[PDB]
């Protein structure tokens, strides 16, 4: 029904701003409040603020009062979040929500219709594909070490796909450097190490790189 | 008084209105 | 600010069994303005609960809360699988909102011990600058597990970082990774390296290491 479409991903150096959009398709807009809600990989979600359109009056937790600024729009039912002063801990998924309405037309006070969520990544890299490292190993455990890329996604495969069962890729993780790195793992036959090669296949689009990496005994 | 609570102001435009 | 304290922090359930969850606040919410809300991995929050009772429209009706002044819960008669997810509770009472930090309802299993994986940094990587160790733990439960990266004996802190899959459709078990980074010289400088694991289902700590050379 009522749908909240938000705007692309973004990435920012630190100490730059982002301006994120979030446009209501229909349904009462003026008159309940919109509120912003953001929740960093892997933790909770954070109340920011909100704002009522028809009064532009907006409502800000004490922790973000000088960085952030929240707006809207009657006319195309759009509001927009602005927050200066970027820093790593800035790096999350952010939300926008609208006031759910009740039995009349009765404000209920929670956020009824949500966003699909903007992605915002504060850091000072630029595109660099992956550098993959060999993890060299009656079960055997052996791997993949995806190091120093920027941005996300990396898709890991192993022996072009043909080797599937035992394999565990890792969500990747944000380094100090701004640089993402995660691990891919996979447990064979001990016995297999002499007569069977493990050559496993890395993509990056961003970078448009594909690495194919053999792992052997050390 | 909930009046100057900011997450009861849209209640108040609502029954203001009606 | 009103301070949400949620609990348990996670609960290990199976499908058809009672789901009952807690939200503590440091305020008495008068007017009961108290939501709960669901949200599965990779997806937006949705709204189970508004007015401590009240559950939306479109949510099943297994879900159901109850509760005022400062104790409320949310309670699910009968879990389904997509019910194993985070759930969290916000006030709406006094500026500014605050969330729950948040329960997880994972699937239960049988307590079982971690394989423990130690990999040293490949030569390649050494003639970069950059030396990484990298400490396995394979098909484990429950997810909560004490990795201890020790260099010469010494207690290593603040150089390591660990990530972990989602729980396994197949067994329900967890892997964990944890990935110590240092320098080519400082790694060239000490011979012995350790990966000290406790688990709730190893009887004491598991060590796995190597010397430097070998």
């Amino acid at each position: 029904r009522v749908q909240l479409v938000q705007s692309g991903a973004e990435v920012k150096k630190p100490g730059s701003s982002v301006r994120i959009s979030c446009k209501a398709s229909g349904g009462t807009f003026s008159t309940l409040t919109l509120t912003w809600v953001r929740q960093a990989p892997g933790q909770g979600l954070e109340w920011m603020g909100g704002i009522i359109p028809l009064l532009s009056l907006p409502n800000y937790t004490q922790k973000f009062q000088g960085r952030l600024t929240i707006t809207a729009d009657t006319s195309t039912s759009t509001s927009y979040l602005e927050l200066s002063s970027l820093r790593s801990e800035d790096t999350a998924v952010y939300f926008c929500a609208r006031e759910a309405s009740g039995w009349f037309d009765k404000p209920l006070g929670a956020m009824g219709v949500w966003g699909q969520g903007t992605m915002v990544v504060v850091s000072s890299a630029s595109t660099k594909g992956p550098s993959v490292f060999p993890l060299a190993p009656g079960t055997a455990a052996l791997g993949c070490l995806v190091k120093d890329y920027f941005p996300e996604p990396v898709t890991v495969s192993w022996n072009s796909g043909a080797l599937t069962s035992g394999v565990h890729t890792f969500p990747a993780v944000l380094q100090s450097s701004g640089l993402y790195s995660l691990s891919s793992v996979v447990t064979v036959p001990s016995s297999s190490l002499g007569t069977q090669t493990y050559i496993c296949n890395v993509n990056h689009k961003p970078s448009n790189t594909k690495v194919d990496k053999k792992v052997e005994p050390k | 008084a909930s009046l100057w609570n900011w997450f009861d102001i849209t209640k108040w435009l609502w029954y203001i209105k009606k | 600010e009103i301070v949400l304290t949620q609990s348990p922090d996670t609960l290990s359930l199976s499908p058809g069994e009672r789901a009952t969850l807690s939200c503590r606040a440091s305020e008495t919410i008068r007017n009961n303005n108290l939501a709960w809300y669901q949200q599965s991995p990779g997806q937006a929050p949705r709204l189970l609960v508004y007015g401590a009772s009240s559950t939306a429209t479109g949510v099943p009706g297994r879900f159901s809360g109850s509760g005022s002044g400062t104790d409320f819960t949310l309670t699910i008669s009968r879990l389904e699988p997509e019910d194993f997810a985070v759930y969290y509770c916000q006030q709406y009472y006094k500026p500014p909102g605050t969330f729950g930090q948040g329960t997880k309802v994972e699937f239960k299993r049988t307590v079982a011990a971690p394989s423990v994986f130690i990999f040293p940094p490949s030569d390649e990587q050494l003639k970069s600058g950059t030396a990484s160790v990298v400490c396995l733990l394979n098909n484990f439960y429950p997810r909560e597990a004490k990795v201890q990266w020790k260099v010469d004996n010494a207690l290593q802190s603040g150089n390591s970082q660990e990530s972990v899959t989602e729980q396994d459709s197949k067994d329900s078990t967890y892997s964990l990774s944890s990935t110590l980074t240092l320098s080519k010289a400082d790694y060239e400088k000490h011979k012995v390296y350790a990966c000290e694991v406790t688990h709730q289902g190893l009887s004491s700590p598991v060590t796995k290491s190597f010397n430097r050379g070998e």
